[PDB]
């Protein structure tokens, strides 16, 4: 019974992963957002707004 | 390690033996109570280990114990207690069947009574219909057979004749001696009719 | 209250005698549970 | 020898009074019937 | 008879468990703990609420079919 | 209890200053709802940033009035830059 | 009645048989039995405060002579503590939203 | 099938018969009335063509003694012999002639009908009991309830004398005095409202008084068992202390007081079963 | 959870000041307020064309602001006394009546 | 507050607005009187002492706060037309049923209970039961339907939502007729050069996000 | 506390004050909604005319002249003004008072450069 429940849970996680990766593909199919100048110095990504920027392609300037 | 088994066995033995001690009292009280609501005085006056007795009797007859925990005397006492609980279950089934037959007779009587009350402007019929007569005949036959089956137990026979037969007498008093009355009450007018001054 | 209410029902209404005291005591339990539930929720 | 007989009496009386209060709303009237027979201010 | 109204409790329920009095302290502790949990969350919801109008609180209305809700002037 | 009821009635009333006139109050309400074409792109960023600094209607009103002032200035500059 | 009496008998026999099957079908019988005993325990062994103390006062537990006052103290303390917590939460909310108002 | 016609007939029945609420056929055709009018109930459930049929007899009061039973016997011997009634003792000691003597359940023989010739006097069966014939109800349900109470002396223990009498004394004899004089006439039971509604589960004032008499019998040692037998369901509890069981006793007994004391003993019996059984 | 949430957080001083100023306005600006409520009762003025009610609303708000200013020295003194009484209150009817007569 | 019944709307240029104003003013007196009665009840209940009011207020007087809210909202919308109801069936079906359950539009005869009782009457006429039982088993389902029909206060909240929606719709539709003359010239060009039934408020937000994602910036 | 008559005077007066503020709000919002709808309609018609956006039913697609859209110019200018003046925007983790001070400083700078 435990293994059957674990299999059902992993199947549900696989469904959730497919939904998540399709959402990520939809997010990433958008053109890159340029961040140069002050837009680089103060990136819009923050813990408050992370869900509004997840899997969005940016071209950010900075020093590694 | 075997805490679950130990607790289950001690709970079952404790309840079974405790209700085995207080079982003959309950059976005797149920004998005193009329067949109509044999469980009364337990719903009203004292539920002196009646519902607990029924529940744990069914459990004891439908559970199993581990004889490893029991001693010799403990196991003998538990088995005697289980036998007493099974006998109580059989006794309760018997009194419940008798009570249900009593309520069959009382339903016949109430059907007759509702047709004679002054409030019954709904339906006043001078003559009882055919199916009620057939029910009366069949129920009287069953009552006679029940009395015959209790021939080995004079006290039970007397109790059944007193309680269940009383409503047969009431049905007798509610009907004139016309039509098929001699045939319907032919089995009744042999012995139990004279028991009720007829 | 419930005892005398049931007695009034049984005395005057013939058809209430069809109910054996086993059913009446079940109505007693249901009524007590309903009253307790009502009193509890009216303060919630 | 009932224990807390006074408490039992008080509890029964309180339960009856509370039930009759909430089931009948006797103390919480509606005065829309009395509104026409009233003199307004302002 | 004709005198049945008494505040005295019925002796049918006045019985007592074999291991002490009726289980009341345990059940009143359980009730108090339940009351603390229940009247601890409604208090949290009541006092920590504010109403805000921003033009960002509004979102497009949609039908049960999911499409946007637009009603014509003349239907 | 009437004190609590009148507190509930007090709350929907915004706190405008004593020395303000009604005309100035109406002007300040005009500026809050002032349409600038530049808002359509600035409002997205403004709402995204203010969504975490808003707990009270006072904060909401102040931040949105400031954002509308910025939008008005930006619209003036844009219309002076793109005739 | 008439020929419909056979239909009446069939219908009543069907109802009786369905009731009998539902009552004493093993799982349903077991769960009805357990429900009946649970109902008995709930109704007859409710947490009362008044009960017959047949035992002599030298035998009654102090837990039974003080259970009334323990229950009353617990309930009253819970009520007054809820009132105090409501007042404290009100003042805390007011102070917090005055601090964050600015 | 037989339903709708029955409903229509009965609803049309009483409504068309509530107007004619007393049929009052006359035995003969009379012109000059120097005689008291007797409306005697008549019903013979032996021929299909018969219904409750109040019959107005006219007869001189002087010719028979001023007793209801004597008047009925005058009616049922000379005018209409078809009338039936139970009567044996002629002294108010057997209880056979209990009928509804002008709106009251009293023994016919020890009773005096009103002397006013203008006002008719009505004689009816005992009331809430099935009617076997004119004024002859069947008290068999009453008699049967007398069998349940075990109305015979029951001794738990014997006496050492074995050749003498049970010691009862004059004082303890008076306890059952005023309880043993009942003639089982069943006039209080048929006029006791608690018995009207529950003839089955309520023993009745007379039967409960006999049970009380056997309970307070000094020699009887089955007091607790008799109390248990009568203190079951509504055998006794149905009595409402109305007091009409005592107002209509021709022998002057007090069934109301007997049942009040019985209920007091029962109420004490329930309490005594806890105080006297705790170890 | 059923009582309406608060929009603007008012301190005790602000709430009492608004109370007293509203009472003064209703005893003084009654006519303008009634006219404004008259304009703001019909469907037009309340929902469709609030532009019409602009002048009456401005008149009412100007009168209320004049009340809130209470430039009179006696009005200021009496209002401060009533505010002190209210804040001590955490009665006052005599102080209020003394203030409103000014 | 004593609004005169005659409306000042043109009735020839804004027919919908004139009809709405006429309906609002026609029923204003009845709803105003009921609102006054409810407010007086609330005030007097607040005036009570201890458990008679001022303690159980407004927590236990919730059946008349709802009545006051419904009365005010319905006072704003003088009469609700069946054409405008069907639109809200897009959001919530059975809204007509809720409005019937809350607004005394008609007499809610218990059709379901009556037909169930007739079904019992058919069975009681086959294996004949007394007509007393027939009457009882006819009253019982009708009584059940009446109990489940009246007292439904969730229908009142559904009607509050519907009335808010309909108020907003009527306010917007009133602005449409006022500015229909002004936008007639622009409407022709917009319709002829932009073939789309999507709203301008909806199309423009698509343009905003499209420029936000893919623009030379 | 005060008399219930005075409390209800306060109630009705505060209802009137709230209604007046709602009237101000309604007038401003209605006139600016008219202006906003006119501007949005004009923008859409201009964009469709100059071949900058192609509208097919519900979804609009970028065209050839999309680089000349007034909306595109507005977006570029908004990004530029945010970069030059609102430097700390979208990442300011300070408290509300510091955020107000930063916004005030940015507004003053824009007023200087207006
Ligand atoms: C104020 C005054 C002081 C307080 C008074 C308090 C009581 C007030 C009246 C209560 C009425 C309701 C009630 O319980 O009635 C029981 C009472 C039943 O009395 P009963 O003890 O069965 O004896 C009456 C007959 O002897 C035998 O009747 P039957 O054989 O025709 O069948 C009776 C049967 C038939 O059922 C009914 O008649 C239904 C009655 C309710 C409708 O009634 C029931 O089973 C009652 C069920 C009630 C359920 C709850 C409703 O109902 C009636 O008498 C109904 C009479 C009207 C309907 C039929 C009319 C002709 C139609 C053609
Ligand atoms: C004027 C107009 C006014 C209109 C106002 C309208 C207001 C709004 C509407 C209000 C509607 C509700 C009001 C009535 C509530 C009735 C509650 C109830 O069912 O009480 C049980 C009650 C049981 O009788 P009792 O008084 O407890 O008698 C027990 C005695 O020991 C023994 O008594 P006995 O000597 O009579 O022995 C016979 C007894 C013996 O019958 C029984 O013992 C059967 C079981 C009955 C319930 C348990 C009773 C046990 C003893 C008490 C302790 C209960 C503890 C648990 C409590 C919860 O009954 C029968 O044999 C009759 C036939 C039963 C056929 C169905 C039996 C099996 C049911 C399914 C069981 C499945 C396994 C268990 C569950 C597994 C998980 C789902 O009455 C009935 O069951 C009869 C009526 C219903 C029959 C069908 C049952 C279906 C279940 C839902 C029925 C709800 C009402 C109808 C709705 C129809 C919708 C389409
Ligand atoms: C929790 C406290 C349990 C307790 O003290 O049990 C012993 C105690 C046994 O008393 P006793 O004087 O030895 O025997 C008489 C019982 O009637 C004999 O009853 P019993 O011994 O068969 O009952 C055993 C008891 C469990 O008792 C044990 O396991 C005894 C050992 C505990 C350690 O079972 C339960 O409490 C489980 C059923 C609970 C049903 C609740 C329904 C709510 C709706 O159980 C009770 O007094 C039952 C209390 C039920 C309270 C229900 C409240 C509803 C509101
Ligand atoms: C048809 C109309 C019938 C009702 C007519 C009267 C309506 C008016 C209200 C009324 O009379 O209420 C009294 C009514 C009965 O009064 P009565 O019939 O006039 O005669 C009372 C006796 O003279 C003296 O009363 P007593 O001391 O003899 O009463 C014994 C009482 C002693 O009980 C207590 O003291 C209980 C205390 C806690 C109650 C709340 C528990 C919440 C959990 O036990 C009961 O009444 C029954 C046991 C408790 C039932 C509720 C708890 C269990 C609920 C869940 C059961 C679920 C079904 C079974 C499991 C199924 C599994 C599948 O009592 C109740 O309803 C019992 C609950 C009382 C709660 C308040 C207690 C005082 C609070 C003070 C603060
Ligand atoms: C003819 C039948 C008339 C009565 C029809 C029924 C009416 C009441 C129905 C509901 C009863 C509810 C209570 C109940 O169960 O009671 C049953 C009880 C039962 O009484 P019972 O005596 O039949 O009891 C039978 C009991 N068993 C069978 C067990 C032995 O009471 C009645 O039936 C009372 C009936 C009379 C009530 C009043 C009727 C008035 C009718 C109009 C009279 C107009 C003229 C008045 C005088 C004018 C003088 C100038
Ligand atoms: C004079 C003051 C009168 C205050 C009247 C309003 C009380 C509001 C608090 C109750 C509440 O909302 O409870 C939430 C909840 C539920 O409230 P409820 O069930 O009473 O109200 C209905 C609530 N709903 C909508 C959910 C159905 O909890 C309780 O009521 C349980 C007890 C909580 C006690 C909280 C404080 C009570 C204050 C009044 C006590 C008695 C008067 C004396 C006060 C002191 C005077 C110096
Ligand atoms: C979860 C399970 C809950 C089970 C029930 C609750 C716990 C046990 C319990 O209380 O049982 C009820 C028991 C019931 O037992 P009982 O003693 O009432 O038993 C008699 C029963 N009747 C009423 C039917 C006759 O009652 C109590 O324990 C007391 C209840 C509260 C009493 C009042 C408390 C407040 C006193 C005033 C405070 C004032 C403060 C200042 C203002
Ligand atoms: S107690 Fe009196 S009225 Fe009753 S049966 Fe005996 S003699 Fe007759
Ligand atoms: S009227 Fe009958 S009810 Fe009791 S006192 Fe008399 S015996
Ligand atoms: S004839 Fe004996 S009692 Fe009358």
């Amino acid at each position: 019974i435990g293994t059957l429940l674990y299999g059902a849970n992993q199947s549900s996680k696989a469904r959730e992963n497919k939904v998540a990766t399709e959402t990520r593909k939809e997010r990433m199919a958008k053109p890159t957002i340029q961040l140069t100048g002050a837009d680089s110095q103060n990136p819009p990504f923050t813990e408050k707004n992370i869900n509004d920027w997840l899997y969005k392609t940016v071209s950010i300037t900075g020093r590694p | 390690m075997s805490l679950v088994s130990l607790f289950k066995n001690t709970f079952l033995k404790s309840r079974v033996i405790g209700l085995s001690f207080q079982a003959q009292r309950v059976m005797a009280q149920m004998a005193k109570t009329d067949f109509e609501n044999p469980d009364e005085h337990f719903l009203l006056n004292d539920a002196m280990k009646y519902n607990e007795l029924v529940f744990y009797g069914r459990l004891a007859e439908n559970w199993s114990i581990n004889p490893e925990l029991f001693g010799k005397a403990e196991l003998a006492k538990y088995n005697e207690a289980k036998q007493t609980l099974i006998d109580f279950n059989q006794y309760h089934a018997l009194v419940q069947n008798l009570h249900e037959f009593y309520w069959e007779l009382k339903t016949i009587y109430l059907e007759l009574s509702r047709g004679v009350a002054t409030s019954n402007f709904h339906n006043k019929r001078e003559v009882t219909h055919s199916i009620i007569e057939s029910d009366i005949k069949n129920s009287i036959h069953k009552y006679i057979q029940l009395i015959d089956d209790l021939k080995d137990y004079p006290e039970w026979q007397h109790k059944v004749r007193e309680e269940i037969g009383y409503y047969a007498h009431m049905i007798y008093t509610s009907v004139n001696h016309d039509g098929n009355f001699p045939e319907i009450f032919k089995e009744f007018n042999k012995v139990d009719s004279l028991y009720y001054f007829k | 209250m419930f005892k005398e209410l049931i007695h009034i029902f049984r005395t005057y209404f013939i058809t209430f005698r069809y109910l054996k005291k086993s059913n009446i005591n079940f109505l007693k339990n249901l009524s007590y549970t309903l009253i307790a539930y009502y009193l509890i929720i009216n303060f919630m | 020898p009932i224990r807390n007989i006074q408490f039992a009496r008080y509890h029964y009386l309180a339960a009856v009074t509370v039930f009759t209060y909430f089931a009948t709303r006797c103390c919480l009237l509606d005065y829309k019937k009395y509104y026409p027979l009233a003199s307004v201010k302002k | 008879a004709r005198l049945w109204w008494t505040l005295d409790p019925s002796k049918y329920y006045l019985k007592q468990i074999s291991s002490g009095g009726r289980n009341e302290i345990l059940f009143t502790v359980l009730g108090v703990t339940a009351a603390y949990w229940y009247f601890g969350n409604k208090r949290c919801e009541h006092y920590w609420r504010r109403q805000i109008d921003n033009c960002q609180s509004w979102s497009r209305a949609q039908n049960i079919n999911g499409n946007n809700l637009t009603v014509k002037q003349y239907f | 209890k009437l004190d609590q009821i009148i507190s509930y009635y007090i709350t929907p009333v915004r706190r405008f200053d004593k020395n303000l006139t009604a005309e100035q109050i109406y002007e300040q309400y005009q500026q809050a709802a002032q349409f600038n074409e530049i808002d359509a792109f600035t409002n997205i960023r403004f709402h995204r940033k203010f969504k975490e600094y808003i707990q009270t209607q006072e904060q909401s009103d102040y931040l949105y009035e400031k954002a509308k002032q910025i939008s008005t200035l930006a619209q003036k500059m844009f219309e002076k830059k793109f005739p | 009645n008439h020929s419909c009496q056979k239909v009446f008998e069939g219908f009543v026999s069907a109802l009786y048989d369905t009731s009998y099957f539902f009552r004493n079908f093993g799982p349903f019988k077991a769960t009805i039995h357990y429900a009946t005993y649970a109902n008995y325990l709930a109704q007859n062994w409710a947490p009362r405060v008044s009960y017959i103390e047949t035992s002599t006062p030298a035998y009654t537990l102090a837990k039974n002579k003080y259970a009334v006052y323990i229950v009353y103290g617990l309930i009253g303390g819970a009520l007054i503590h809820n009132y105090m917590l409501d007042n404290k939460a009100a003042q805390k909310s007011q102070q917090y939203y005055l601090k964050h108002r600015d | 099938s037989i339903c709708l016609e029955s409903i229509s007939g009965t609803i049309k029945g009483l409504q068309k018969a509530n107007y004619v609420v007393e049929h009052n056929p006359n035995l003969t055709s009379e012109e000059k009335k120097h005689l008291k009018q007797f409306l005697v109930y008549r019903y013979n459930p032996a021929d299909p063509h018969d219904q409750p049929k109040y019959v107005s007899y006219w007869c001189d009061i002087k010719k028979f003694p001023p007793m209801f039973l004597d008047a009925i016997l005058y009616i049922k011997n000379e005018l209409d012999p078809t009338l039936s009634i139970r009567r044996s003792c002629r002294e108010g000691i057997c209880g056979s002639c209990a009928v509804n003597c002008d709106g009251l359940h009293t023994l016919a023989c020890i009773s005096g009908f009103n002397r006013d010739l203008s006002k008719p006097t009505i004689i009816t069966p005992l009331g809430h009991m099935f009617i076997l014939k004119d004024l002859v109800v069947d008290m068999t349900n009453f008699y049967a309830q007398y069998k349940m109470i075990e109305p015979y002396l029951k001794r738990k223990t014997p006496k050492p004398d074995a050749n003498k009498e049970y010691p009862q004394s004059p004082e303890q004899r008076a306890l059952l005095d005023g309880l043993y004089e009942c003639v089982l006439c069943a006039a209080c039971s048929t006029s006791c409202p608690s018995y009207w509604w529950h003839p089955d589960r309520y023993l009745g004032p007379a039967i409960l008084q006999q049970a009380y008499r056997w309970i307070v019998d000094s020699r009887d040692e089955y007091t607790q068992e008799r109390i248990e037998r009568i203190a079951e369901d509504v055998r006794l509890d149905d009595c409402q202390q109305i007091g009409m069981c005592s107002f209509t006793c021709p022998k002057g007994l007090n069934p109301q007081l007997s049942l009040k004391n019985l209920m007091d003993m029962v109420k004490d019996f329930r309490q005594k079963r806890i105080e006297q059984e705790v170890l | 959870s059923i009582l309406p949430p608060l929009q603007y957080t008012y301190s005790n001083e602000e709430s009492l000041e608004l109370l007293i100023h509203s009472i003064k306005g209703n005893k003084d600006c009654n006519s303008e307020r009634k006219a404004f409520n008259l304009c703001r009762s019909t469907v037009l003025g309340k929902h469709v064309e609030p532009e019409k009610c602009l002048d009456k609303a401005l008149v009412f708000v100007n009168c209320f602001q004049k009340v809130r200013r209470d430039e009179s020295a006696a009005c200021q003194s009496a209002f401060n006394s009533t505010l002190e009484c209210g804040k001590k209150y955490s009665s006052c009817q005599s102080q209020l009546d003394a203030y409103l007569n000014c | 507050v004593r609004l005169n019944l005659k409306s000042n709307v043109d009735q020839n240029e804004y027919p919908f607005l004139a009809k709405w104003d006429k309906d609002m003013r026609q029923n204003y007196e009845e709803y105003q009187n009921r609102i006054d009665a409810t407010t007086y009840h609330l005030q007097r209940s607040q005036r009570g002492i201890a458990v008679f009011g001022e303690w159980m207020y407004p927590r236990y007087f919730q059946k008349d706060i709802l009545e006051l809210e419904v009365l005010r909202r319905k006072q704003q919308l003088g009469k609700i037309y069946p054409e405008e109801v069907s639109s809200y069936t897009q959001i919530n079906p059975d809204i007509a049923n809720d409005l019937n359950l809350t607004f005394n539009a008609k007499l809610l005869w218990p059709v379901r209970g009556m037909t169930v009782g007739a079904g019992f009457f058919a069975f009681a006429h086959l294996f004949n039961l007394p007509y007393s039982f027939r009457l009882g088993l006819f009253v019982l389902p009708t009584a059940v339907e009446l109990a489940f029909t009246w007292g439904n206060k969730t229908s009142q909240f559904k009607s509050i939502e519907f009335m808010d929606y309909l108020l907003q719709y009527r306010v917007s539709k009133a602005l449409l007729e006022k500015n229909a003359k002004h936008f007639a010239e622009k409407k022709a060009a917009y319709q002829k050069e932009i073939n789309s039934s999507q709203s301008v408020q909806d199309l423009y937000n698509q343009l905003i996000t499209l420029v936000s994602e893919q623009a030379p910036s | 506390m005060f008399s219930d008559f005075n409390m209800y005077e306060a109630k009705v007066f505060l209802k009137a004050v709230a209604d007046a503020q709602n009237t101000f709000r309604q007038t401003a919002q209605q006139e600016n909604q008219l202006a906003r709808y006119e501007s949005q309609s004009q923008s859409l018609l201009n964009g469709s005319t100059s071949g900058a956006i192609s509208i097919t039913g519900d979804n609009i697609q970028q065209g050839r002249n999309f680089k000349a859209l007034k909306e595109v110019k507005l977006f570029q200018y908004s990004n530029e003004i945010f970069k030059k003046y609102l430097a700390g925007f979208d990442s300011f983790s300070g408290d509300y008072t510091a955020f107000k001070k930063f916004l005030n400083e940015s507004v003053k700078k824009i007023e200087q450069d207006a």
